[PDB]
């Protein structure tokens, strides 16, 4: 209703993933943005006091109707290197 | 190694040839509860020295019943593995 | 009557504030915040008139405003002022008074 | 009593007008018709005579036309006036009173 | 009324502290803490000012502070004190008071 | 009011100890003991200051220590005094009084 009466800039997507593999995928984009991830079991973090620098930013997006685009995330290097480095240390322990 | 009287299992290889592998301690075969545990980035490993043992035949549940534990060990700063029937809801979110 | 925040309490009507909740135990650990459920400490921020169920003239409300109170479990009706939360009790539902 | 509008409320019945609901928030954003629900804030049109449930003499209704009144939850009658809605209370139901 | 660890009860209500349950029997044989269940007997540690439910002027309460007395099993409010239990009775629900 | 083995009745309460129950009948024959239920013969061993019911003074109690009494099947608290069993009743309750 807000986007047609104001022309309100927003747009809503399903996650993707089941189960942990979801999970997963949101934190791995949490890093990738630069945002955070609301309602995790631990640090639970309140959608209440959403904090502007808790959102992620991204350059360019493109939805249609099978699938969602974003395509130059704001992430941090370090972190995003952290993650690739742990994830290729858990691709190495059990296959 | 295990003494004449010891227990020795024939498992299936994956290898060109067999291996000697000798188990020692308590092998239990019961996996960490929580990932937000681990601590050691190198194999995703809870790696910990001089920790405190507590066990409890029964599930732990009641942020009563854990509270002490926890200040005892922090008032001691020393770790904690807690090996317990089972971790309810509250016990598990308090923890991690 | 004595009225707060352009509010009055009618008849024996009392309007508290509860103390926020306790965050962090004795020790360095803190409590999440769905674990505290309900604190009975309250402060009385505004008092009515008196009570209409006594016989002849009304008696006036045996508590004043900034006294501290231990409330009820049970009792209370949500009201919203200025986005902070307060509830309305009547002089018989409090269960103690705090002195200094 | 004072009548409003040809009609009067009996005894210690309380006559009173909502107010319209707030339909934009403090930004811009306005929000759908059917999320406000109910609300509490009511302006007194009309007042009844007196408090039947009082031994002996009845006394003065505690409240006067024109005052602005904060409603409770649960109450109300439904009655429509010139297509205008209005809800009947009882002295004893309403939560509070505003002054100026 | 009397207050106790700063703490009044209001009006006609009574603070109470039981005893320790029993923990051994006669003999030497001790029993386990699931099966004492609830004791009645408890001392009086804080009293309330009067009842409001007498007309006219309240009367004092009719017990005081010290005495030991007999609970029921049904009545109770459950409330914290420094660690240790306290329970809020009414004057009337007071099934017996101890004397030396 | 009169204390009975260092316990006393409060306000209108009585205490009353049950006969022991009838074992043999009028003829040779005994009945077993699970057979006889509840008896309603009873002793008022206590009796209480009085009711609090009666509006301004309290009335005295309409029985004293002593009097033998039939009681109802319905009401009664279990309390144990000495391992001797009695039960606390409301004047009110007692079906009747017996006289010599």
């Amino acid at each position: 209703l807000n986007r047609l009466k104001v022309g309100l800039q927003v747009v809503a997507v399903k996650a993707p993933g089941f189960g942990d593999n979801r999970k997963n995928q949101l934190k791995d984009m949490a890093i990738a943005t630069g945002g955070a991830v609301f309602g995790e079991e631990g640090l639970t973090l309140n959608l209440e006091d959403v904090q502007p620098h808790d959102l992620g930013k991204v350059g360019e997006v493109i939805v249609t109707k099978d699938d969602a685009m974003l395509l130059k995330g704001k992430g941090d290097k370090a972190q995003i290197e952290k993650r690739i480095q742990e994830i290729i240390e858990q691709l190495d322990v059990t296959t | 190694k295990v003494g004449r009287k010891g227990v020795i299992t024939v498992k299936d290889g994956k290898t060109l040839n067999d291996e000697l592998e000798i188990i020692e301690g308590m092998k239990f075969d019961r996996g960490y509860i929580s990932p937000y545990f681990i601590n050691t980035s190198k194999g995703q490993k809870c790696e910990f020295q001089d920790a405190y043992v507590l066990l409890s035949e029964k599930k732990i549940s009641s942020i009563q019943s854990i509270v002490p534990a926890l200040e005892i060990a922090n008032a001691h700063r020393k770790p904690l593995v807690i090996i317990a029937e089972d971790v309810d809801g509250e016990a598990l979110s308090t923890l991690v | 009557g004595q009225a707060f925040r352009k509010f009055l309490p009618l008849f024996d009507r009392v309007l508290v504030e509860r103390s926020a909740a306790e965050t962090v135990t004795k020790g360095g650990i803190m409590l999440p915040e769905k674990s505290q459920g309900k604190v009975l400490q309250a402060t009385v921020v505004a008092v009515g008139s008196g009570s209409k169920g006594k016989g002849g003239e009304i008696q006036p409300v045996s508590v004043k405003v900034g006294d501290k109170v231990l409330l009820p479990e049970y009792g209370g009706t949500k009201v919203v002022l200025d986005d902070k939360d307060y509830f309305l009790f009547r002089d018989g539902d409090i269960l103690g008074k705090y002195v200094d």
